[PDB]
């Protein structure tokens, strides 16, 4: 059996009711009859109370999660639950998409996202392709920045370029702080491209200071990882035109389509088990009543669930619980304040769509250069 | 106003001992401006039941801080984690005063967590210091594979690379694994004659027994271990002369409570002399928004110096941990631990006794016996 959890909603309940009846919706070869549980006002009390309340009955063989972005503390709670009840779980959403690097020794969180290092790998392919080769790194004092700061220095060593990095700057960008001190460090800067790493709340503060110090015009371009962007669709004000960020393939999709992908992994993994070892691994999970002394059998079902291919995609996971070699894409902010797919990254080679970076200006009106001209040859 | 703080403890006697401390703290520097409270709970076997009971405590009080202990330890690791996840959701600053696991220092997972005792990772600072004083320059490291051990590997390397020493032959082994003689034999033909061990109480017993068949405990060779290596079921099998170490007043579980309330009380008065204090939310259920000034509380709490500490000076580092802690060296003679020195912050000062090396000799056995036969 497969369970589905709704943890955030501007009420789609027509879609929630659409998922009540279809016990024969999927073509996957298994008993995929789903049971749905709704959640209002997600929080440690409601989330914990309802989760094994539904797990206390029906002997469910896995959970699928979904919630809204901008909540981060809910990532650990799901991991904590799976450490006791010994039931595999899968998260497909924006909230719990960010990857926790240390997981509990006997947990099966099975997150669905990309690590911070993997995002940096794609960005440096973009940077070297246009041969900017000169950048400055700006990071706030957000938890996990030290992990990120080791990413650039390590990756810049396992490559073949000069990679002349100028300087690294750190500054507190919360609701309260001395803007003059950050103004001193920001104005004292000179670099073509910037690689910034900040949360969404810091991002609005940072870019507000950027325009005041004159670091926004067509003479510069910015790169930020997957974290700093908005929800997906409505970017706020002060986000400069020409932003760049790398996002996984499911960037643009419908919530109902994501769930079918989520159930597919559990269904395909379960059926694959029957062919190899046999007969529907024992589905069992319990809350506080005598939970999880040791797992000699479910731990064997864990390995089968890692590698899975469906509809021409590869979803192989790592012991760290994050995707390995997914088909990432790159997006940018055009002159309509939308997000446009710029270039794919498939099978280790980086494609593109713009042979040159169109560099905007204060009021649209593309900027084009005398010293740069297009050459046509043949073999 | 009324400021309310809570705590989770083990015994009802300790809970009453906690309440007596806050009463004396109130009478120390209190006035008619702000008064304090206390609230206490007890452990439960199922961690899920604790987590529900944690904010049963929270609905009953405008909690400003929490305290946690684990004097009974069927699971020394999983006891203080449910409070951290539940309280960390609202950025409630939770203080832990007896727990030495190194996982709780990674602030990316636990958003708010502090300590009054350094963890096992900071232990290697004294190890490197004894190397400089005694002039040992060729060491063999021996560590487990869990996160508890991997932290020690990184800590020693950055402390040694500052002088370009590059310790040799770091060996790893899966925890809970018997028959480690397949690994010790690889360390039998190595030049270095001093071993540094860091593992759990169950693994340390095995390697002590496994060394008995290899003559690894004989003369000329010198062992040195950590706190957990010689406190448990492994001490009976330990070879004499292992220069271990311990904590000054760890496991007290009573002096820490006096220290914890003192630093907390100094912080709340220092913070409340400001603007826009908004109080935490009332209720585990019915709310989704974090305490708007939670990070501000942890920020000011970091640098709150404390003078009249029963354990001593109390201060915090950048990550959050009791810095400038005390360490008391041991030595195993005739199956009885005897102190042979004291570590005080930065340096070591031994006296009053003669160190008994494992072979029974009375002169400092240097390592690095140059192997004459080459390959
Ligand atoms: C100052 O601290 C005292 C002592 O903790 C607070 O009194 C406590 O108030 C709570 C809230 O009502 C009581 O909890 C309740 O206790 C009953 C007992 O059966 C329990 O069934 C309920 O579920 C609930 O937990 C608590 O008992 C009570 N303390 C004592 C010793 O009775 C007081 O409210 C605090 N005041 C301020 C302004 O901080
Ligand atoms: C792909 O996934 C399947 C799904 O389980 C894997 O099946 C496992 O195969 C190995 C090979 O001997 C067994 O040792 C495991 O015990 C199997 N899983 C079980 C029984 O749950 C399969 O190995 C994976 N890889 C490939 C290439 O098919
Ligand atoms: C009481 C005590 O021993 N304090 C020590 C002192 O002896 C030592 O000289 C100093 C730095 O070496 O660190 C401190
Ligand atoms: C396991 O222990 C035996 C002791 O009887 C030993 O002979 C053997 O070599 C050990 N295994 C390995 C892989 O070393
Ligand atoms: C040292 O080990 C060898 C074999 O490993 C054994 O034969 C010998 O007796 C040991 N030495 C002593 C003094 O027991
Ligand atoms: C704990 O510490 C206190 C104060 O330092 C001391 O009086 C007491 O003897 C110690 N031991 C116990 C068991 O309380
Ligand atoms: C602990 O360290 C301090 C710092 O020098 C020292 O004065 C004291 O004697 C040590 N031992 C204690 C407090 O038992």
């Amino acid at each position: 059996t497969v369970a589905v959890v709704f943890s955030s909603s501007g009420p789609p309940q027509a879609q929630f009711r659409a998922r009540l009846t279809p016990q024969s919706f999927l073509d996957l070869p298994l008993e995929i009859q789903p049971l749905t549980v709704g959640v209002n006002t997600t929080n440690p009390s409601s989330l914990l109370t309802q989760i094994c309340g539904l797990l206390g009955a029906a002997h469910v063989h896995g959970i699928v999660f979904e919630d809204n972005v901008d909540t981060e503390a809910v990532a650990q709670i799901l991991d904590f639950i799976s450490s006791q009840t010994h039931v595999p779980i899968l998260s497909i959403s924006g909230g719990s998409a960010v990857v926790l690097t240390p997981k509990e020794p006997g947990s099966a969180f099975l997150q669905l996202g990309v690590s911070l290092e993997q995002q940096l790998q794609v960005l440096f392919k973009v940077l070297e392709e246009y041969d900017w080769s000169a950048f400055a790194v700006i990071t706030s004092l957000h938890p996990g920045h030290a992990l990120f700061l080791e990413g650039v220095r390590a990756v810049a060593d396992a490559s073949h370029v000069s990679w002349r990095l100028l300087d690294v700057v750190t500054l507190e960008l919360g609701p309260g702080g001395p803007r003059a001190r950050t103004q001193r460090l920001l104005r004292q800067l000179d670099a073509p491209v910037f690689v910034a790493y900040c949360s969404r709340e810091e991002a609005e503060v940072l870019f507000a200071e950027a325009a005041q110090a004159g670091l926004v015009g067509p003479g510069h371009v910015w790169l930020v990882p997957n974290l700093a962007l908005g929800s997906t669709d409505a970017p706020p004000a002060t986000f400069p035109v020409g932003l760049i960020s790398v996002v996984t393939e499911s960037w643009r999709l419908s919530l109902r389509q994501k769930v079918r992908d989520g159930v597919a992994i559990l269904a395909l993994g379960a059926h694959s088990y029957w062919r190899q070892h046999g007969t529907l691994p024992a589905p069992a999970g319990d809350c506080r009543v005598h939970p999880g002394p040791v797992s000699p059998a479910r731990e064997a079902f864990y390995r089968h669930l890692l590698n899975v291919t469906w509809e021409g995609r590869d979803f192989s996971f790592s012991p760290g619980g994050y995707l390995v070699q997914p088909t990432m894409v790159v997006i940018a902010l055009n002159r309509h304040r939308l997000w446009e797919m710029v270039g794919r990254w498939e099978h280790g080679v980086l494609y593109m769509k713009y042979p040159v970076w169109p560099r905007y200006s204060a009021s649209l009106q593309p900027v084009v250069d005398s010293r740069h001209l297009t050459v046509a040859t043949l073999e | 106003k009324i400021v309310n703080i809570g705590a989770v403890l083990s015994t009802r006697k300790h809970e009453q001992m906690f309440r007596e401390a806050v009463n004396q703290a109130n009478k120390r520097h209190g006035s008619w401006k702000i008064q304090l409270n206390a609230t206490s709970v007890t452990h439960k076997p199922n961690a899920i039941q604790m987590a529900l009971s944690v904010c049963e405590d929270l609905i009953s009080s405008q909690v400003y801080a929490i305290l946690v202990s684990h004097p009974p330890t069927p699971n020394d690791h999983f006891t203080p984690t449910p409070v951290s996840y539940t309280a960390g959701f609202y950025r409630i600053p939770v203080l832990g005063l007896t727990t030495r696991m190194s996982i709780y220092s990674d602030k990316s997972i636990h958003l708010s967590f502090l300590r009054t005792v350094p963890p096992y990772s900071h232990q290697s600072s004294v190890w490197f210091e004894m190397m400089r004083v005694y002039s040992w320059n060729h060491i063999i490291l021996l560590v487990s594979d869990d996160h508890e051990g991997r932290a020690a590997q990184k800590r020693l390397e950055t402390l040694l690379e500052e002088r370009e020493s590059k310790a040799e032959k770091v060996l790893q082994f899966d925890p809970g694994t018997k028959n480690v003689t397949a690994l010790l034999m690889e360390a039998k033909e190595l030049e270095a004659r001093v071993i540094i061990l860091s593992a759990s109480e169950d693994d340390a017993a095995t390697v002590y027994r496994a060394a008995a068949m290899l003559n690894m405990t004989g003369s000329g060779y010198v062992w040195l271990v950590g706190e957990r290596e010689i406190s448990g079921n492994a001490l009976r099998y330990a070879p004499d002369g292992i220069l271990g170490l311990q904590l000054i007043n760890g496991k007290n579980e009573s002096a820490h409570i006096s220290d914890a309330v003192g630093v907390v009380a100094q912080a709340v008065h220092e913070l409340l002399e400001k603007e826009n204090i908004t109080d935490p939310p009332r209720g585990c259920v019915g709310n989704t928004n974090i305490w708007k000034t939670g990070p501000l509380f942890k920020r000011v709490l970091m640098s709150s110096k404390y003078a009249d500490g029963v354990t001593g000076r109390v201060e915090f580092n950048e990550d959050g941990d009791r810095k400038f802690a005390n360490y008391s060296i041991m030595n195993l003679q005739n199956r009885k631990l005897v102190q042979v020195g004291i570590y005080n912050g930065t340096h070591v000062i031994p006296n009053d006794r003669k160190i008994i090396w494992p072979g029974g000799e009375t002169e400092k056995p240097r390592g690095y016996q140059m192997s004459t036969r080459l390959k």
